[PDB]
């Protein structure tokens, strides 16, 4: 029993398109799904095989009347991944979720036959944006509506560009803080700071950050993309990045931004490092998960990480197991790559919620002012109802408390 | 030695003058390597080692969760719905269909099971061990005592990865507990008590699991891949291969130097691997709530309010639930991992360290 | 020699500096495990890029104080040296116990200046008397640790070659090396029958002048005052203890260095003469 | 903890990108930054330790109105440096009011560059004293990191503007700036035109090049003082505990320099020594007196007058301390870079408070009370009039330098208990 790429949206799809090319290309396989012909890492987790041993990826998409995608769709690598994946404010996109509930189930769970079984699914998203946000918090919930015991995760950028997306995204917290196994995040701000320490222009042409995004999502569940001997499983490895499942946004980074001597002894004092995260009443570390990976040494990175615990650029809370936690996979030989150590790094960290009340700031000033709800016919018959908005207020507010609450050392009981 | 050494090249494989202190030292170089290539090659152990480290010794991991996950529904319902015509046959499927068809089909072969010894309790956990049998000279690398301590290698490592599957298959249940339950706001609120519990498991073992990754297998290995095309004769391959497996014991919680830690670590373990089905038992009551409030919000698209007074009276008890659970748990986690000093100096040593990584222990005691 | 008396300065500019907070501490209360982090990355961030012979370091710390050399930070801890059966015709236990523990009685002037230095940057009225006496003292410091040690360099190594290498013998080999490792050390005070032991007096005081001011680089708003007060006391023990002990330790007819060269002045040539 | 050595304003971005093209030499780097084939250094510090040797310094690039700085850019050492460093007056009040409304960006490249260490242990601005960039917003953001970051070692590397008889306000601008190194600046290096033309009518047959040749001096000099800073030895190899050693006061900040071989453009180490004590042989401006004598000799070695060196330079006594206590001069070898070329085999260099800057401060001071009393130069433009009421940017600035006037001089005497 396996998984499933579900990609939706404009950025989840985008992202979820950059790793089913990137993802090809890291292992034995060429771009129209041929093997490499001279063929350490797993694909079948993911891959499914033609009868003629022809690579099929699973682009399963479910997404909504696309803007961009378009020219996703309409490019040679519909016949990398063949079979039959291809159709389709925020309450709009919640609404035409709920016009096709048994169909977002139904073909899912055929192709779930197609594997021995599923055991779930880790979904690429877009936090707000216009259609990717309602929509793909209806269908994972769908999804799990009638699967009360499997998986089904979301990672997405959150949209900092310093901003009807007060709304969009306050709507998206209540749900996906509700409904999201874990959540792998990255925010344009600060990925444009890092852009200025690479190329001498505001990188004013952007759909680039889904080089940055698109393996980091994929390290997430690089531990079954590649030989991981503990915590592979994808919620076992999932729930070990968590101690309570409301603490459960996954903050990112590398050591080389730049990646394009790195020894053991130096990446890793690299990355504690304030100008290694992707991002910007008191805030604490919650945990690091490193996917380490290149020329690694197995018998003195766990020496290094010893003396990176007594290094203390990471202070993480004074309460719970809460660490930073080192999962080497092995380079295999299918490509060439540079820099060859780095970790690859999602934390799990309190400062997210900064950016998360920033938006309730301009939230609780457009909600005393009105001026877009965009007065469309469907989201005036789905969310006009003037209770619902005000329960986001509570549901992403118990998530700065609690965040803020486990910066104390009193969090053993619940606050 | 020299005469002990190199007569199995032969047999099996198929001052006088003042004229010494010179050749006479020096013609074990006929040992020293010509043997190692027939007791590797010819006689399989370059096939069998590598074997040993991808399967047996759980050290990619891959093969070994398709085989438990192409059985989810038939390990967890016992493993006697598995036999002859069932075992052997889907373990050399699984070795295909999955990545592991990445090795030679020859040597996939020996990949067999060896059952616990009196043990009717047969459910795809307490009684499982995906072996590796060998026939002709290798036996003697891996004779009854050495394949003894490889069940055992094998029995920490499976309860080990029955500790991932059971945590996290629990933190699945609470996973649901945040992935359905999207429709009352203070459910964090009732099974806070529990989601720590599952910090105090899960988040603790994701250092214990690499830390099983980092030492337990991988600093093994080093000992070993720079040595079985070097080490002078099987004789002392099997020498190195004693100490290598005496070490990878000794960085289990298995020898001989260190059977005190098991009554303690035993206690840990059944608080884990009993949990399972009583923190579900819990969700029965959440998931009726969920699945009432989902035929609710399904019958929407004003009777509901009550439920959740109910519920407001009902969640101080169903948090408390697990107070006393919890502490019977964590006091004999922490006296075992503090009791772990009494133990290997390095290896042990880190297990204790890794996993108390910043400020659990020293501070939340 | 290189790694003793702080000569491998691009790693020791690193060294006391990086984890500085957390080994400079007055009574015990050193973290070792930060050091030996820093004794990895701060060797490979100095020459040990030239040649990788790092492997020979191991700390060692004090079982009985002073005595077997023939506060932290202060004299916070020195090296052991142990190698294989050609090279240990040559490193043995009566030499070693000249290494294992020494040079520890040189660190302390680095940090003892380095720690009044950091008084100093925290004020990068205002009575200059103050301020002079902080560089006077300090270059009573200064100018002594450059006779310690950057004094007799070359000539040690230049004889060691001729004697060594020209002899081939270990009956005259030992000989020729135990008398070059003594000839480097009579640079180095450390070495002195009398221990100097007025100047061990005055680094009670010394440190004073670190601490107790970078205590007053608060207090002096949470130098004309609380400095000052003290500024006649440091001036008058130093300048007095430290003009008559070059007198006592006048032995001499490369050499007679330490004296020579705190001589050179003219001004507090000496208070408290030898003859 | 690190130097994170700044240079600013377009001036300030030929002579400081001229000490890194001389320290790129004098540790031996190629102009793509591809290290000598030995590697010797504390690198990481001055240029930056990347994974496949993109030897990078750690020098910033700001200007104000370009008009020099696409020349420079495409110089071939355009790969031994180009981080996101490059960046955007005649008259000292336009720098101050465009860096203000500017500062947004340049200061946080600052900022990012001042975070790609552990530490600051100083920000060496290499900057130009009197010139319409270097004045302005070179002494503004030597303020705002007075400002920002006022207990760490605010510094700066100079020339004096003392040619007699280029700047067009060079008195009004360099007290204006002076007040930002005597107050905000809290260490300073620095080299005199003047005493570079009586050395260059010695070393050289030159004359009209003078300033853009001064570069290759200066660089190779402030090059050749730092040695020890970023070369091992015994001792010495830090800047804390050194210059505190000659720096008193928080005004007695402003060392200077003295080098023996002026033939250059084996060799006996005594007449190299003495060399260092003539008058001939200080780089700025009654026979004054050496605070302290730093010499750790970089050229060859000889093992026995090594020995004789400081022996007889206590001899010949051509210039002495005049000191306070224990001052006296500090030689040691030093470690050189191998595979790099010299013509002449020797040298040594000090920088040092040689008490001649005190002179030179009272030559900037009566150039300026010949601005305050002749009203003819006053260079009353009406964007430098209203920007200030009284100039107290200058004329306390008079009043600070004569306080370090009345330190100098006192440090010159064996009085040195107060001022005078």
């Amino acid at each position: 029993r396996e998984i499933i790429t579900l990609q939706l949206g404009q950025c989840g799809n985008q992202i979820g398109f950059e790793f089913w090319k990137q993802l090809c290309a890291e292992h034995g396989i060429s771009p129209e799904g041929i093997v490499e012909e001279f063929a350490t890492d797993r694909k079948d987790v993911f891959f499914y095989q033609a009868d003629d041993e022809h690579y099929i990826p699973r682009a399963v998409l479910l997404d909504l009347e696309p803007r961009v995608i378009h020219s996703i769709l309409n490019s040679p690598y519909a016949k990398l991944y063949n079979p039959e994946n291809i159709y389709l404010n925020w309450a709009s996109g919640f609404s035409q979720g709920e016009k096709i509930h048994e169909d977002i189930f139904d073909i899912i769970d055929r192709e779930a036959d197609g594997s021995d079984s599923l055991e779930g699914f880790v979904l690429c998203h877009s936090i707000a944006g216009g259609t990717g946000s309602g929509l793909g918090s209806y269908l994972l919930e769908r999804l799990n509506d009638r699967y009360p015991k499997k998986l089904v995760q979301t990672y997405s950028v959150f949209p900092n560009q310093d901003e009807v997306q007060p709304y969009n995204s306050l709507l998206t917290l209540k749900r996906l803080t509700q409904n999201a196994d874990c959540v792998v995040v990255l925010d344009n701000t600060a990925l444009n700071r890092i852009a200025t320490d690479r190329l001498h222009i505001q990188n004013p042409s952007f759909s680039q950050i889904n080089q940055l995004v698109s393996t980091i999502m994929s390290a997430s569940t690089t531990t079954l993309r590649y030989p991981g001997y503990m915590n592979n499983d994808l919620i076992g490895l999932i729930a070990s990045l968590i101690p309570t499942p409301r603490l459960h946004f996954l903050m990112t980074g590398y050591t080389p931004l730049t990646t394009d001597k790195t020894t053991v002894l130096d990446v890793m004092r690299r990355l504690l490092q304030p100008k290694n995260v992707m991002v910007s009443t008191n805030h604490c570390y919650i945990a690091i998960l490193n996917i380490i990976q290149g020329e690694v040494d197995p018998t003195q990175v766990h020496k290094s990480l010893q003396r990176i615990r007594e290094r203390k650029l990471a202070n993480f809370i004074p309460w719970g197991p809460a660490s930073i936690q080192v999962a080497l996979s092995r380079k295999s030989p299918y490509l060439p790559s540079a820099h060859r150590v780095s970790g690859l790094m999602m934390a799990n960290h309190t400062s997210i919620s900064s950016l998360f009340e920033r938006t309730c700031r301009q939230y609780d000033k457009l909600r005393k002012r009105e001026a877009f709800l965009e007065q469309f016919r469907k989201e005036d018959m789905f969310k006009d109802n003037f209770d619902e908005m005000d329960t986001s207020r509570e549901i992403v507010q118990q998530l700065i408390d609690e965040y803020h609450a486990a910066t104390r050392p009193d969090y053993i009981s619940w606050g | 030695l020299i005469g002990k050494s190199i007569n199995f090249l032969h047999q099996v494989c198929h001052d006088l003058e003042n004229a010494f202190q010179g050749k006479i030292d020096a013609a074990y170089f006929e040992t020293s390597k010509y043997l190692l290539d027939v007791l590797n090659k010819k006689y399989s152990l370059l096939d069998h080692m590598q074997a040993m480290r991808r399967y047996l010794l759980l050290g990619q991991g891959d093969f070994i969760r398709h085989l438990m996950d192409l059985l989810k529904p038939e390990l967890v319902r016992p493993a006697t719905t598995l036999y002859q015509h069932n075992l052997t046959g889907i373990l050399e499927t699984a070795v295909r269909a999955t990545n592991a068809q990445f090795d030679s089909p020859e040597i996939l072969r020996r990949l067999d099971v060896r059952l616990l010894e009196v043990s009717p309790g047969d459910t795809g956990w307490d009684v499982f061990s995906l072996d590796y049998h060998v026939d002709g000279p290798i036996a003697t690398v891996f004779t009854r005592e050495c394949m003894s301590h490889y069940l055992r290698v094998f029995n920490f490592l499976w309860r080990a990865k029955r500790m991932e599957y059971i945590l996290t298959d629990i933190r699945k249940g609470h996973m649901c507990n945040a992935k359905l339950l999207r429709n009352m706001p203070e459910f964090s609120g009732v099974l806070h008590q529990c989601h720590i519990l599952a910090s105090e498991m899960v988040h603790f073992i994701h250092q214990m699991q690499y830390y099983i990754t980092f030492e337990v297998l991988e600093c093994s290995w080093d000992e070993l891949w720079n040595k079985v095309q070097q080490a002078q004769d099987l004789d002392h391959i099997i020498a190195a291969h004693e100490v290598f497996l005496d070490t990878i014991i000794s960085r289990c919680l298995l020898d001989s130097d260190s059977r005190a830690l098991l009554n303690q670590l035993r206690a840990v373990f059944d608080q884990i691997i009993e949990l399972q089905n009583a923190q579900d038992a819990i969700y029965r009551a959440a998931l009726e709530e969920l699945q009432r409030r989902l035929q609710f919000e399904e019958k929407k698209k004003e009777e509901e309010n009550k439920r959740i007074g109910e519920f407001k009276e009902s969640i101080p008890k169903m948090c408390s639930q697990l107070r006393i659970l919890t502490h019977f748990y964590q006091g004999i986690v922490q006296q075992f991992l503090v009791l772990l000093t009494t133990s290997s100096d390095e290896s042990l040593r880190f297990l204790s360290f890794r996993l108390d990584f910043n400020e659990h222990y020293k501070a939340r005691e | 020699k290189r790694y003793f008396l702080m000569d491998q300065g691009d790693f020791f500019v690193h060294f006391m500096d990086l984890a500085e907070e957390e080994l400079r501490k007055p009574v015990e209360d050193i973290t070792p495990p930060r050091l030996e982090a820093l004794l990895e990355l701060a060797l490979r961030m100095s020459t040990a890029n030239t040649d990788p012979f790092k492997d020979d370091l191991k700390i060692d710390l004090m079982p009985h104080d002073l005595i077997t050399q023939l506060l932290s930070g202060l004299e916070a801890f020195s090296f052991d040296y142990i190698v294989k059966w050609p090279l240990s015709l040559i490193i043995n236990r009566k030499a070693l116990t000249r290494y294992q523990m020494l040079f520890r009685h040189m660190f302390y002037c680095k940090h003892v200046e380095r720690q009044l230095c950091s008084v100093w940057i925290s004020n990068k009225q205002w009575f200059a008397g103050a301020f002079t006496l902080r560089q006077r003292m300090l270059n009573f410091v200064q100018n002594i640790q450059y006779y310690m040690m950057f004094e007799v360099m070359e000539p040690t190594w230049h004889i060691l070659e001729k004697n060594l290498k020209s002899a081939s013998n270990i009956d005259d080999v030992l000989g020729h090396h135990t008398g070059f490792l003594d000839t480097c050390l009579k640079d180095c005070m450390l070495t002195n029958p009398e221990l100097l032991k007025v100047f061990s007096k005055l680094m009670s005081v010394c440190v004073m002048f670190t601490n107790c001011m970078q205590k007053f680089t608060q207090s002096m708003k949470l130098l004309v005052s609380g400095f000052e007060a003290t500024i006649n006391k440091f001036d008058k023990n130093f300048s007095a203890h430290l003009l008559d002990l070059l007198a006592r330790l006048s032995i001499y007819s490369g050499m007679a260095s330490v004296i020579s060269r705190l001589d050179f002045n003219g001004f507090y040539t000496e208070r408290l003469e030898r003859l």
